């Protein structure tokens, strides 16, 4: 499952997390098994005009 | 007239009562938790912790 997130909410992607995207957009199971990979894509996923 | 002649039965009853009472009282202990009430520690806290 792949997507893009605002920089600061990166630690909202964890089991039993509370936030804005953690509960309104994507919720992980409490007993999730697997891995999470996060990296920056500023040079492509950002625009000077936004 | 003379009391205290029935020490054995009174002792048995008192022992049972004390054991039950201390078992009940053990609920109020903290055991290293933050509180002895489940509802409050549930409400003030979050899920994974």
């Amino acid at each position: 499952d792949s997507f893009v997130i605002r920089g600061d909410e990166v630690r909202q992607i964890a089991p039993g997390q509370t936030g804005n995207i953690a509960d309104y957009n994507y919720k992980l199971p409490d007993d999730f098994t697997g891995c999470v990979i996060a990296w920056n894509s500023n040079n492509l996923d950002s625009k000077v005009g936004g | 007239s003379t009391a205290s002649a029935l020490g054995k039965l009174q002792d048995v009853v008192n022992q049972n009562a004390q054991a039950l009472n201390t078992l009940v009282k053990q609920l109020s202990s903290n055991f290293g938790a933050i509180s002895s009430v489940l509802n409050d520690i549930l409400s003030r806290l979050d899920k994974v912790e």
